């Protein structure tokens, strides 16, 4: 059961600064008193993260929770005191067409479900004090393929807020969650400091994630907090492990030339003088492909369905040119028992161009 | 709906020789899901060929069907006097299933 | 081996009601999907209806010309297959065969893979006039 | 190339781009694709050729 | 389960003994990536998942890293840096019933290829042509799933082939499952051939004062040798030093 | 010794329908080495199935046996009036060879 909310026409959210947050453990291997350089998906240092109120009065307080993209990782930070944020949904269309991932944190355990949910436009996990929770996030659940329960990811807070940070990664079909629980005091925005995100769980969900939303539990006559969202990017980080094995210091190699010099020298302190620095500042973001103006398809079907080939002692050689070598149509025609390529890879056979082709 | 047209409608051949049977579809059925049936007049039709090329159980190599796409052919060889029946084609790849009008085979 | 024996035929006036049953033995009657195929006298075979097992909770599909006028059902405890005759016109006179679909057919969403008829019953000549 | 004092002394640095022209520094280093922290060293008041 | 929706099962807290598997069946294809089949006994595995599906005889070659095909593109893709073993054998006896078995499906059409270890169970119509069919089958649009139709009279290329794919990581986490080798006593402060959770080497081990996080079992100070290990039986941490040292 | 128990003792069916036959062993015979025989009243037994699944020479696909371990099943399809005999199972993987007590089959 879902009911709509009259939208505030998407009031433009402000941006805040993330003073070097989001560093997580890249490996589960103990390292002590060493400086290890890792290249993973990290949040950029001093980046712009957009921030939404959990409840904002603009007019009759009407809050917002837009559907946000999932671009190679999302750093989710929350500063709350009343457990108003309960979980997230992940999916592509968030309908019954495609599989979606659900996280709900009630008072006892974690609900992780990968199903074909039919999410409504305005999800919620309404909760009236008695506290009794009513589920209003999914209308129907079908074709369920995963289930996982454990100790609650978010702890009960029933004064000062507690900063909650979550990093979500979807690589190789594994959903990786990193978290760290640090209390905050009298800081509205993200505090300045270092908090290493310990690994939490590795979910073998094996689905496609493109969009995500935030599930806000609300007790109001629908018939205070704020959450910070940021996107990870491919960056090189110089991680400093202490004597106790915890990451206490990190450097973004793309931030400033001092950090570039630190990354090139593999040391957190540089001496007086000149230093030559290798490139860590620029990364490509867009890709272009340029192929010749070729329209017609190749007669691979005409060659393959031939009623009579030539004998092996007098083999037929045919020149193929001025067409498109699409072998995707050849799947339906026949199944090749032997298909191996020499000097070229079959996976990279699509993004190449061939000079002279003979069959 | 898939319309099945059987041709020719009237067959009357002596025992021993070769006769051909054809079922033509209005559109291309999915994955050659065509059937073959015979109905002697006093008893219901029985399965002969499933998948338009595979023989059913109890069916010998004499009962031969072939074809793909929209053109299909059922071929009977070495006819015996007990072979008299009416022959039908049924599509089952795409719902709903539809039968043809049938071909009447008579043994001289 | 397999025996589909039918009952309930007879002569009925147009617009009346009537009940058919097919009794089955010698095979797992619960597992198989099932079909109704009718043959008008002197005309070709015509498919009527198809029914499912517990995996699809007795899902029923009909032909275009018989939608809304007929009701098929089955109970596997006493191995009885039913069709309900309603709103009869003069085109409904035929012989009704309740035939057995292959067991290993699978149905995903709407499309059906391999669902062919395997065994047939003798049928009764129902007459409407 | 980054000319710097010790980290113990200060954290403010200066950069020399080898064998380029001061008008062509943003074109050479692609300052539009860089972070805004790197844009401070792309151009400014302290320009020496 | 069918190859378009493969079943993933987690195996943990047991003994991965494949010596019982010779009598059950003979595997037509058994080739391991990133691990040797002969060294499969003297190792211990952190997280083990089993991926199971049914394919044909001319399709087993597509279950491999860096391989193309309709199953590799649209049904099941393996990562390039895959560490695991692919187990496959002919199953024309049980899976292929008489009259054909149409309970196993494969995804013939899809818009694009798949990322590794990703399944797609959506049954929406593939819009092959420019015109949108919008929920009906006909020309220029097809149902993406197709039936294998296994029949006992088909050739080997169309015979059923049951495939179980084991995905596992080597020596990064606590090991719940591993092989048949029997544990022995621990000899401290001596040069001895040691085998700690599949980590083999030659050296002398001493007691250490280090503290390990619960998700950490293997430690490196300088990332070329393992300084310390946590013993699997007793939770004490023992740091390993080279056998011959001192520089005479 | 391996004891073979056959059940049920007596079969009395008409032509055309299906009858099942079971041979149960006291212990697991080696590699499914079970045989199947038919002894018509006045003539010697003849081999039907060796290895509990393979057909002998001259034996049609009608004679269908199956099973593994200790539970084995022989299934007849399309019984013909000439199929009247007593059926026997024999183990031969583990010495000594031992026969069952037999199953009586009569055609109505
Ligand atoms: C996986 O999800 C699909 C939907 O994408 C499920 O298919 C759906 O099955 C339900 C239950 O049978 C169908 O609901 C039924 O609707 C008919 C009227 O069409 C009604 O008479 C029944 O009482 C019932 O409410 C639903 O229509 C159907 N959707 C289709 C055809 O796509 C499928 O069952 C799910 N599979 C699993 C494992 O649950
Ligand atoms: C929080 O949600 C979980 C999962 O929805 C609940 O756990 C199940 O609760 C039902 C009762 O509604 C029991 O029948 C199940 O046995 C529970 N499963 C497990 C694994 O414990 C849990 O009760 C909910 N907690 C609260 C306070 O509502
Ligand atoms: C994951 O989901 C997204 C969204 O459905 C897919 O991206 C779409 O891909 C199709 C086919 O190339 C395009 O026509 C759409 O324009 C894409 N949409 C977006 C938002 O980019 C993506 O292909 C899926 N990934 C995989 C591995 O299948
Ligand atoms: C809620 O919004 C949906 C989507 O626009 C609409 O179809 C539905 O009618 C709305 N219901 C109400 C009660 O406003
Ligand atoms: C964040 O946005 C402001 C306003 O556009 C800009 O001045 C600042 O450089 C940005 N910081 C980044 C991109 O790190
Ligand atoms: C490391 O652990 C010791 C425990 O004796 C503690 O005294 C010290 O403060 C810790 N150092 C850090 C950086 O956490
Ligand atoms: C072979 O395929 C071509 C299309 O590539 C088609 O024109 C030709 O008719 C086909 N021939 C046969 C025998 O199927
Ligand atoms: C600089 O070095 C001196 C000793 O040489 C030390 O006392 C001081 O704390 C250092 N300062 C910084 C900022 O590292
Ligand atoms: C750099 O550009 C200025 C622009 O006028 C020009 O005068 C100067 O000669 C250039 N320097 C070099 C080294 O080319
Ligand atoms: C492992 O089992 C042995 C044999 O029972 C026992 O002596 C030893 O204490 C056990 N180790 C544990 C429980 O850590």
């Amino acid at each position: 059961q879902c009911v709509n909310l009259t939208t505030r026409t998407q009031l433009p959210p402000a941006y805040t600064n993330s003073f070097t947050r989001g560093v997580y453990y890249p490996d589960k291997v103990f390292r002590s008193s060493v400086l290890h350089s890792t290249q993973d998906l990290f949040l950029p240092f001093f980046s712009n993260v957009t921030w939404f109120h959990a409840i904002h009065v603009s007019g009759t307080k009407r809050f917002d929770n837009p559907v946000l993209p999932f671009n190679d990782g999302v750093y989710f930070a929350s500063t709350e005191k009343s457990n108003i944020i309960r979980g997230w949904i992940f999916g592509t269309t968030l309908d019954s067409k495609t599989q979606s991932l659900l996280i709900v944190n009630n008072a006892t355990n974690v609900v992780i479900k990968v199903c074909e949910f039919q999410f409504c436009n305005d999800p919620f996990l309404g909760v009236y004090y008695h506290m009794e929770s009513e589920f209003r996030v999914y209308s129907s659940a079908n074709n369920c393929t995963f289930e996982y329960v454990s100790q609650p990811f978010l702890m009960d807070l029933e004064n000062f807020k507690n900063l909650r940070e979550f990093v979500f990664k979807n690589i190789d079909g594994y959903f990786k969650i990193y978290s760290k629980h640090t209390p905050i005091n009298l800081v509205r925005d993200l505090p300045q400091g270092f908090s290493a995100l310990e690994p939490l769980v590795d979910l073998p969900i094996g689905i496609n994630i493109t969009r995500f939303q935030t599930l806000l539990a609300l007790h109001r006559s629908y018939l205070a907090a704020a959450y910070y969202v940021g996107y990870l990017q491919p960056r090189t980080f110089l991680l400093k492990y202490n004597e106790n094995g915890t990451i206490t210091d990190a450097v973004d190699c793309a931030l400033d030339p001092l950090s570039e010099t630190k990354c090139t020298l593999k040391s957190f302190t540089v001496e007086k003088g000149i230093y030559q620095t290798s490139n860590f500042r620029v990364q490509p973001t867009e890709s272009i492909v340029r192929f010749p103006n070729i329209t017609n398809l190749c007669p691979f079907g005409e060659v393959f369905n031939a009623t009579r080939f030539a004998s092996v002692y007098a083999w037929n050689r045919k020149r193929i040119s001025n067409c498109v070598a699409d072998y995707s149509v050849l799947y339906n025609s026949a199944s090749f028992s032997t298909f191996k390529c020499y000097g070229v890879s079959p996976t990279k056979l699509n993004d190449l161009c061939f000079t002279n082709v003979y069959a | 709906e898939i319309v099945l047209t059987q041709s020719p409608g009237t067959l009357s051949l002596s025992p021993g020789e070769r006769a051909t049977l054809s079922c033509r579809a209005s559109q291309s059925v999915s994955s050659s899901y065509l059937a073959w049936y015979q109905q002697k007049p006093g008893q219901a039709p029985r399965l002969l060929i499933y998948g338009a090329s595979s023989r059913a159980t109890g069916i010998p190599d004499r009962f031969s069907g072939s074809g793909s796409g929209t053109d299909f052919t059922l071929t009977i060889s070495r006819l015996e006097p007990e072979d008299f029946a009416v022959y039908y084609c049924q599509q089952y790849g795409s719902s709903p299933s539809t039968f043809g009008q049938g071909t009447k085979l008579e043994i001289k | 081996e397999v025996h589909l024996v039918e009952s309930g035929g007879g002569l009925v006036q147009p617009g009346g009601s009537l009940r058919l049953s097919c009794a089955a033995s010698g095979f797992t009657f619960s597992d198989h999907y099932m079909d109704w195929v009718r043959q008008a006298p002197g005309k070709g075979l015509e498919w009527v209806g198809r029914t499912r097992n517990k995996a699809n909770s007795y899902t029923t599909e009909y032909a275009a010309s018989v939608k809304g006028r007929f009701t098929i059902s089955r109970d596997d405890a006493k191995n009885s297959l039913y069709l309900q005759m309603n709103s009869l016109k003069t085109e409904d006179t035929a012989v009704y065969y309740c035939a057995r679909v292959h067991r290993w057919a699978y149905c995903i969403n709407g499309v059906c893979f391999g669902a062919y008829s395997d065994y047939w019953g003798q049928g009764t000549l129902v007459t409407v006039s | 190339s980054v000319i710097t004092p010790g980290t113990n002394t200060s954290n403010q640095v200066a950069v020399l781009y080898q064998d380029v022209n001061c008008t062509e520094v943003p074109v050479a280093i692609h300052a539009d694709q860089l972070t805004p922290t790197w844009r401070v060293y792309s151009t400014g008041s302290n320009v020496f050729q | 389960a069918s190859v378009y929706a493969w079943n993933r099962k987690r195996i943990s807290n047991c003994v991965a003994d494949y010596s019982v598997l010779y009598n059950s069946a003979s595997f037509s294809t058994f080739k391991c990536y990133g691990v040797s089949p002969t060294k499969l006994n003297d190792l211990c595995f952190t997280n083990v998942y089993a991926d199971s599906f049914v394919i044909r005889g001319d399709e087993v070659r597509q279950i491999a890293p860096g391989q193309t095909g309709k199953i590799a593109d649209y049904n099941y893709k393996l990562p390039d840096d895959f560490t695991g073993c692919v187990i496959a054998w002919n199953s024309n006896n049980l899976d292929s019933k008489v009259g054909g078995n149409y309970n196993y499906l494969y995804r013939l059409f899809r818009k694009s290829n798949l990322k590794p270890f990703e399944r797609d169970i959506s049954t929406e119509i593939y819009q092959a042509g420019s015109t949108p069919c919008n929920g009906v089958e006909g020309f220029n649009c097809y149902f993406p799933l197709q039936s294998y139709g296994f029949q006992p009279t088909n050739g080997v290329g169309y015979q059923p082939y049951r495939v179980v794919v084991l995905s596992f990581e080597l020596l990064h986490a606590p090991a719940t499952v591993c092989g048949p080798k029997k544990s022995t006593n621990l000899v401290k402060n001596k040069c001895v051939n040691f085998n700690f959770n599949g980590l083999t080497g030659t050296g002398v081990l001493t007691e250490s004062n280090k503290k390990f996080l619960p998700f950490q079992q293997f430690g490196r100070d300088i990332a070329d040798t393992t300084d310390a290990v946590r013993d699997p039986q007793t939770l004490e941490i023992l740091d390993i030093t080279p056998c011959s040292f001192g520089g005479v």
